[PDB]
């Protein structure tokens, strides 16, 4: 029944042990609790390469294979009884689910969370459609804001931090300020195109009036992708909400480009450079 | 640690939707569903199944209709396997089936892209149920009685072959005799029922041989009907009957129906991690004096070092460090006896030669348990840590300490890279005494005194004596200044004044009488190299006396009883009247049977060889002379006391003297692997046969001889009747007959050879203007001509003729031929040389007539000067591409020669619409006429002898070989390098003034062991598992009348067939109820087999066995078990003596048993040891004599019916495969000493 | 033979030694059908066979032919 | 850059193309054999043969001269 489990799920049921346990704490003193979990998943090849040859692929695959089963069977193997849910955005979902779950925590109902990202390259058909849009980099670089810069460089990773509220972390990375998503609406150039006149409005929601101070943002996160397009369009943005305010307001940079676009893991997989280079 | 699956690149769609290919990927692991494969172990590879190609491509086919495997009854037609896949012991491999839907065609392909198996498969749309009768010839009244062939006995004819088949496939239940017949058993697995039914085809009476499936003519399968014809055994498992029907070629069984499945040769590939360790079993004295003298390699040394040396007083340290002073020519003395310093395991300085052996075994059954530590003193330079080592893993029962220990760390730096193989632990010491904790006392002590001898004399064996264990041994060697040598060692690499210190004999004597030694052995050598074993005795209790003289075997319940008697230390057996008496082989049972164990069983033998040796008696002076010594072992032979030991045997293959000899191939495809093998006729020439005979001068390679010599062609495409695929070289020669006339003549194999038998048919007289030389030439190559051109392609004046390779035996031929009857000739020819060669010799050949030959340029160039009309008859001896553009050269009404066998052994296809242009395709066999000489083959003799009267045919160029470069001849004629022919001589020819010589041929020829047609061979035993194939070998090797003995009588169907086959093939084969204990009864034997013919052969295989640990034996299990084998052995020697005048082998099978003993066979021992002094008095009486301690036997043993497997692990060895037994047993016949072992190793 | 496919071939196979193939048909022939050259082991010859080709070219053959039948 | 090589190639009926609408050749390659095959929409046989990437060009093989004027 292993040889039938989607490598991701493998490797999560690891690293979110490794997680837990990275905090100080011991698992089991969770088994039983009404905690959550919420995983970023966009791609689960594993799943069609087992359920090919129909004499040969087995019926338990799909208790290792199914999206869900991203969420559900690392729920069940550590005895989460609160929320299990797979989000798939495309590349935000484990930013967003590590949203989600950070809502669900100040919000009563959960005492702490499991937020995954998952992405492993296994068909290279995928890659092909991707390039067939021109938003992959014949180069295989992510040029973070460099002129250089023609596509992303798609990469993988299985990733996990586990969220707590603080009457009950052992261990404190980092806290939570706020978080919140939106969605460009109907933008007339395709559904590709980055709108960052939406973006700057999201970026905005969560500061000044409802928020932090702008002032105070020392680094920010870019996504940082390497699009000739997406990569204006957001940097732009980004200024035009976060920049009334003197020094050199933001140091910025992005993890993608020391190493690829995890797609859908790329917002933890962000997240994670950004916690190990405060430590 | 584990890893798992992880989908791969190639596992995601890459194509699109495709109903019609499908990759199989098998794993053969213990764990995988596909384990059950590993039980089509042929050969002892796991070949997947031919079979299984179907399986997968039926499989395949279902896919491609939406339907399943039991919905859609198949149709294969013309399927063919080409290579076969070897399953690995684990990983996973890939087939690719790929479906042809509308041409019906269907291929196999694997992961590197190579064809496996090609054919046409499709759905059977009316599926006839008729096709599968079960109908017989009659109603058989003969159950209870008949005789069938059972699963067991089946795959042992089979596994004998080669077919390791394992337990999932053996689905063979019941055999008719002859294999018509049957019952197979159903798995639920096609894979399995479908190479059964191959099975049941392979199985024919009387075939040998390993035997793949190549091609199908047409498989048809119709699982319908399959569920219907199918039925349950009361054993509850599920079965259908098979049929075979050779007068048509077709198997049924169940709903599956073969047709046309033949099948087809396969060489054996020895596994040599299973070549059989051979030992000779001499007598040996523990007092040898002057040995060695045997080699021309140490007396060319005890002169070119006491010669150069000897003005004073090239390899190696003696050699190299006498002589390498006097080219300089004391201190940088010592720094040219140091670049050559470890150029001192030198061949004489050291004596590894048999001796060591002898006296490190005397040690080694000393001890209780075949385990033994040893340690090594003086390691560094004295390396017997190199031997020993090597010496002692030769017994299957042994566990070894060895433990090399030296004065500095330094000396066992170079031994880091040796010592971590042989396993030896090391450390550092000094002779001065002290014994380390790094010793905890051993069983053994060895040590190089020729060496950085130690200084002190009874200081270093104050040491060796203080870790003694018990009473165990001490092997050291000096070498002795009583020699020219012995002093001068002392001298050179010592520059020490007292440097001549290495004392006498007599002086090293009194050195060890001083630790309270005996000395155990001497071998002195002739040099001054002396070996010293020593035991050091702890006090001995009370000595019992048990004589085992008696026939009754009472002593039995004796030593049962001395099995209550606490620890008595020396229990000593003692034949004294019996010179056959087997306590050697008694002794090394008990010696490691738990009661006996720690007994110090030992034993005392009296075995005089001739008459006037008498000297045994006990009580007085030598009885305490041996009881001093303690030895385990004390036998006496004619003045010497000595045990009986195990030497390796002398290796080379040995050689006969001889008139008669034929070159045949020992590895079919490695030309190095040739020799001169003995020709049968130098084992019997009988008047009949007699007034053929005919010595060579010359004998002829031609491409045949090479092809086989090579491998590229099979000896199946080779027609005839063949005994024995073995032998098959040459067929052509040229000498005088028997008349003392002068001949040349044909033969249908076995011609390369100083002698061969007349074919009366196909032998001509040599005209007096030919060397007997160019006569060599001719006969194959023009009646292959004549045959081809006249004869079959009935040519006519005038034609036009396409013959290729014109340069070649057959070319030129060809040409002649046609060029006499005047015909456009058009030849190809690949050296521009040869067109140089080819238009010298025949004048009215234009540069017109040749093209090439390496090429298809020829069609072109045939086709223009031919306008386009192409050639009357080609004479097609090419391949592939080259053979169909051959085709397309013929013009109307033409014929087509094909000479070649390549494209026609592969059935390549041939485009029929080539037979508009009324053209005739003559598919041609010289071999087919020849020994059949009919008719036809007259016709074809009289256009040779009236050609030769016309002077159409005349000698080709001879390219002559010497009877030693036989290799070469070959070689040369391998890479095309030859024009006309290429012929290895024998007999320089008789020159100028007529001379009727009469030859003296002496040749170099390897021995094999053949039967005179005349003399009857008997073996007692012979319908038991090993017999059987005794006999069958037997009658390979030309045997004609068989006496089979048994107490009982044919009882088995696999015995009743092996007999009822023999006698069918013409052998003369009597089964005999006559028991040979009894003298009586003997006599019967030996003169039943006399009705049949002088007796040349008796081979004692007769055994009972009494299994049971020695507080179980009686007095009567024990006489049961020697009254075969001794008993029967003696009066055998006696009744053979009295009248069989013309015996040549006096064979029998002892066991290791009675070598290392067994425990619960303390009786099977005696009965054997028993024998092999026997036969010791035979051979020195000059008599025919042999025993074999054979080791487990595997394909047909007591084992097999008993135990299981070949992978039996018994005794500590391995089941020798029988194939392997009868070429050894091959070896031993042509011996001189009367007992040798053979076993293979376990682990 | 004057068969067609299927029972061509399964006439080529009662062939015996030295066996001689008469090839009167002309359907397998004419669509250059394969033939299994595995079959000339048996020194077997494979006769094409086609007597319209004498008929108008009536030469020495034919007029042997027609004897036979004179 | 494949030049290729056919063998025995054999058509067996020929293909009718209608004045409108859309025929299907499915074309089928043996790559260990180098035998091939071209069924129609319908399963029908169309043209047989062997095919395969020739190694060694021989640009000689084309050659146009001829010493008739
Ligand atoms: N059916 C029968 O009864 C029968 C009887 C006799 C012989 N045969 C067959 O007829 C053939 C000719 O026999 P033979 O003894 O007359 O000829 P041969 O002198 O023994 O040599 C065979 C010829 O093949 C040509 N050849 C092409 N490539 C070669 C290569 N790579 N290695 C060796 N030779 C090569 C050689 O001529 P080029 O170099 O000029 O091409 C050579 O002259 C043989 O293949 C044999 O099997 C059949
Ligand atoms: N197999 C091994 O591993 C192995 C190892 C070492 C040595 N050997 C040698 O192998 C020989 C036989 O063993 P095997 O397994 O090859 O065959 P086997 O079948 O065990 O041979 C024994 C047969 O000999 C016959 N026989 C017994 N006593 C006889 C007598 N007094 N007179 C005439 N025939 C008698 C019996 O035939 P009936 O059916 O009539 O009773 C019996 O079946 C022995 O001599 C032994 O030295 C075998
Ligand atoms: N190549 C030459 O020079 C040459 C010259 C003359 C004739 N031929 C050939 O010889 C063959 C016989 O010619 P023929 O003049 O003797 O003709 P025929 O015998 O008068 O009639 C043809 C025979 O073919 C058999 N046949 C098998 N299947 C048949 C079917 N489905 N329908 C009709 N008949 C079938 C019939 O015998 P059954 O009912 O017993 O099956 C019939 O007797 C012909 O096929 C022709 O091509 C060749």
């Amino acid at each position: 029944q292993a040889n039938t489990m989607d490598p991701q799920l493998r490797m999560l049921l690891e690293v979110t042990y490794e997680a837990i346990v990275d905090g100080g704490i011991n698992p089991a003193s969770l088994r039983g609790t009404s905690t959550g979990v919420w995983v970023g998943v966009s791609s689960s090849d594993a799943s069609e390469a087992l359920s090919r040859d129909p004499e040969t692929l087995v019926g338990y695959s799909m208790i290792g294979c199914q999206r869900a089963m991203m969420a559900n069977r690392l729920s069940f193997f550590f005895d989460f009884k609160g929320p299990s849910i797979t989000i798939d955005t495309a590349c935000s979902s484990s930013l967003l689910a590590l949203q989600s779950a950070y809502q669900a925590i100040r919000g009563g109902e959960c005492s702490a969370a499991v937020v995954g990202g998952l992405n492993v390259l296994l068909k290279p058909n995928s890659s092909l459609q991707f390039m067939k849009l021109g938003m992959l980099s014949q180069d295989g670089t992510c040029r973070s804001f460099d002129a250089e810069g023609t596509g992303y460089c798609r990469a993988e990773a299985v990733v996990a931090v586990l969220l707590t509220k603080k009457s009950l972390a052992r261990r404190v990375y980092a806290t939570i300020l706020n978080a919140g998503t939106n969605t460009d609406g109907s933008k007339e150039q395709g559904v590709t195109f980055p709108s960052g006149d939406v973006q700057e409005q999201l970026i905005r929601s969560l500061y000044a009036p409802a928020g932090p101070d702008p002032e105070s943002l020392e680094y920010i996160e870019a996504h940082g992708t390497g699009t000739k397009v997406g990569d204006p369009q957001e940097l732009n943005g980004i200024v035009n909400a976060l920049c009334a305010t003197r020094r050199e307001p933001l140091l910025i940079g992005s993890t993608k480009s020391n190493m690829g676009h995890p797609e859908p893991a790329s917002g933890v997989a962000a997240l994670i450079k950004v916690l190990l280079s405060l430590e | 640690s584990q890893a798992w699956d992880v989908p791969s690149a190639a596992d995601f769609p890459s194509g699109s939707s495709c109903s019609s290919v499908a990759v199989y990927k098998f794993d053969v692991s213990p764990e995988s569903p596909d384990h059950y494969l590993v039980d089509h172990c042929i050969d002892g590879r796991v070949l997947f199944p031919g079979t299984g190609y179907l399986w997968l491509t039926w499989k395949t086919l279902a896919r491609a209709l939406s339907q399943n495997l039991e919905e859609t009854p198949v149709v294969f037609e013309d399927v063919t396997l080409h290579q076969a896949t070897i399953l690995p012991k684990t990983g996973t491999v890939s087939l690719e089936v790929r479906l042809l839907e509308a041409s019906h065609a269907f291929e196999v392909s694997d992961s590197n892209g190579s064809l496996i198996a090609s054919g046409k498969v499709y759905q059977w749309e009316s599926p006839d149920p008729k096709l599968f009768d079960t109908r017989a010839a009659v109603d058989p009244a003969d159950s209870t009685a008949e005789f069938r062939l059972s699963q067991g006995d089946v795959y042992k004819d089979l596994r004998l072959r080669g077919y390791d088949y394992g337990p999932f496939f053996q689905l063979v239940l019941e055999s008719d005799l002859e294999g018509n017949r049957g019952r197979l058993q159903w798995n639920d697995s096609w894979v399995s029922f479908l190479d059964a039914m191959l099975h049941m085809s392979i199985l024919a009476p009387g075939q040998l041989g390993l035997y793949l499936p190549t091609r199908f003519t047409s498989i048809r399968i119709d699982p319908v009907t399959h569920r219907q014809k199918l039925y349950t055994l009361q054993d509850t498992t599920q079965a259908a009957d098979v049929v075979v029907d050779r007068n048509l070629n077709t198997v049924v069984a169940g709903g599956a129906l073969f047709l046309g499945a033949h099948s087809s040769v396969a060489p054996r590939r020895p596994q040599e991690h299973l070549k059989p360790i051979l030992e000779k079993f001499c007598f040996t004295p523990h007092v040898e004096s002057g040995c060695l003298a045997g080699n021309t390699a140490l007396q060319e040394e005890l002169q070119l070092c006491r010669g150069l040396a000897q003005a004073l007083q090239l390899p190696r340290l003696l050699a190299a460090a006498c002589q390498l002073q006097l080219n300089g020519n004391l201190g940088q003395v010592l720094a040219q006896e140091r670049p050559l310093l470890c150029d001192d395991p030198l061949l004489s300085g050291l004596l590894d030669a048999p001796a060591l052996k002898a006296c490190v075994d005397t040690a080694l059954e000393n001890m209780a348990s075949p385990k033994m530590k040893v340690v090594e003193v003086l390691a560094g330079d004295g390396q017997l840590y190199s031997r020993i080592p090597a010496l002692l893993n030769t017994q299957p029962v042994m566990d070894l300490d060895y433990t090399a220990t030296d004065r500095n760390p330094q000396a066992l730096e170079a031994a880091q890279a040796k010592l971590e193989q042989l396993h030896v632990t090391q450390g550092q010491w000094d002779p001065a005494n002290p014994a380390p904790g790094s010793l905890g006392k051993a069983d053994l002590l060895v040590c190089n005194c020729a060496l950085a001898t130690l200084g002190d004399p009874a200081v270093a064996v104050g040491n060796m004596a203080a870790t003694l264990k018990e009473g165990g041994f001490l092997l050291l060697h000096t070498l002795l200044a009583g020699h020219p040598l012995g002093e001068m060692v002392g001298f050179l690499t010592s520059p020490e004044q007292g440097g001549r210190h290495l004392l006498s004999q007599d002086q090293w004597e009194s050195l060890f009488a001083g630790a309270s030694l005996h000395l155990v052995a001497l071998k002195r050598s002739f040099y001054g190299s002396v070996l010293f074993l020593c035991r050091q005795q702890t006090p001995q209790d009370s000595p019992v006396f048990l004589s085992v003289e008696d026939t009754s075997f009472r002593w039995v319940d004796s030593l049962k009883d001395i099995l209550a008697d606490a620890s008595s230390r020396p229990v000593w057996l003692m034949a004294v009247g019996c010179s056959t008496s087997g306590v050697v082989g008694m002794v090394n049972c008990l010696r490691k049977e738990p009661g006996g164990h720690r007994i110090r069983c030992v034993l005392v033998s009296n075995l005089s060889s001739t008459s006037p040796a008498p000297e045994m008696h006990p009580s007085s002076s030598e009885l305490q002379k041996v009881l001093q010594g303690d030895l385990v072992m004390n036998v006496y032979r004619d003045g010497a006391w000595g045990a009986f030991r195990h030497f390796p045997l002398e290796q080379d293959r040995p050689e006969k003297q001889t008139e008669h000899a034929f070159v045949n191939v020992l590895s079919r495809g490695d030309l190095s692997s040739i020799r001169w093998v003995c020709s049968p006729l130098h084992y019997a020439l009988p008047a009949s046969c007699q007034d053929r005979l005919c010595s060579v001068y010359y004998t002829s390679l031609n491409f045949r001889d090479v092809m086989l010599a090579t491998g590229k062609l099979s000896p199946d495409s080779i027609p005839g009747k063949w005994l024995t695929r073995d032998c098959m070289l040459g067929m052509e020669f040229s000498g005088r007959d028997a008349s003392g006339r002068r001949v040349m003549g044909m033969v249908p194999a076995e011609g390369l050879a100083t002698s061969v038998l007349l074919l009366q048919h196909a032998t001509w007289e040599v005209p007096s203007t030919w060397t007997l030389e160019e006569a060599a030439s001719v006969p194959i190559v023009y009646t292959t001509a004549y045959y081809s051109l006249v004869v079959r392609g009935r040519m006519q004046p005038g034609e036009s003729v396409l013959i290729h390779s014109g340069s070649g035996g057959v070319g030129q031929a060809a040409i002649a031929i046609a060029l006499s009857r005047g015909c456009r000739v058009f030849t190809t020819v690949g050296s521009a040389e040869k067109r140089a060669y080819l238009q010298a010799r025949f004048p009215q050949l234009d540069e017109t007539c040749f093209a090439n030959s390496r090429d298809t340029s020829f069609e072109q160039h045939v086709l223009r000067h031919t306008a386009g009309k192409g050639v009357d008859l080609v004479l097609n001896s090419l391949a592939e591409e080259k053979l169909q553009a051959s085709v397309r050269c013929l013009a109307q009404h033409g014929r087509f020669l094909e000479i070649g066998k390549f494209d026609l052994s592969n059935n390549h296809a041939l485009g029929m619409a080539v037979f508009l242009k009324n053209v005739t395709f003559h598919g041609i066999l010289l071999d087919s006429l020849f020994e059949e000489g009919g008719a036809t083959w007259q016709e074809v003799s009289e256009l040779l002898k009236a050609g030769i009267q016309e002077g159409v045919v005349q000698p080709l160029k001879c390219t002559v070989f010497p009877r030693t470069k036989v290799e070469a001849a070959f070689r040369y004629m391998a890479q095309g390098k030859h024009i006309g022919k290429v012929v290895i001589q024998v007999r320089e020819e008789e020159q100028g003034p007529a001379p009727r010589g009469l030859p003296p041929i002496a040749l170099t020829g390897l021995s094999k062991t053949f039967c005179p047609p005349h003399k009857s061979y008997v073996i007692t035993g012979g319908l038991g598992g090993f017999g059987l194939q005794l006999a069958q070998w037997l009658r390979l090797r030309g045997a004609q009348k068989l006496v089979l003995t048994s107490r009982s009588g044919i009882r088995t169907g696999y015995q009743a067939r092996q007999v009822r086959e023999w006698r069918r093939q013409g052998v003369q084969v009597l089964v005999s109820t006559s028991n040979a204990s009894s003298l009586d009864g003997a006599r019967s034997l030996i003169t039943e087999a006399t009705q049949l013919g002088p007796v040349g052969g008796v081979f004692n295989l007769a055994m009972v066995l009494r299994d049971a640990v020695l507080e179980n034996q009686t007095p009567e299990f024990f006489q049961d078990v020697s009254k075969p084998k001794y008993s029967g052995t003696a009066n055998l020697d006696r009744v053979t003596r009295e009248a069989c005048p013309e015996l040549d082998y006096f064979v029998i099978f002892s066991s290791v048993s009675c070598g290392r003993g067994n425990a619960g066979q303390a009786n099977y021992g005696f009965a054997n040891s028993a024998m092999e002094r026997i036969c010791e008095k035979r051979r020195h009486d000059g008599l025919p004599g042999l025993a074999v301690q054979w080791g487990a036997i595997g394909d047909v043993g007591v084992v097999l019916e008993t135990m299981g497997t070949n992978d039996t692990v018994i005794g500590g060895t391995l089941p020798q495969r029988i194939a392997s037994c009868l070429e050894v047993l091959d070896l031993f016949l042509s011996q001189p000493h009367p007992v040798l072992s053979s076993f293979v190793l376990a682990e």
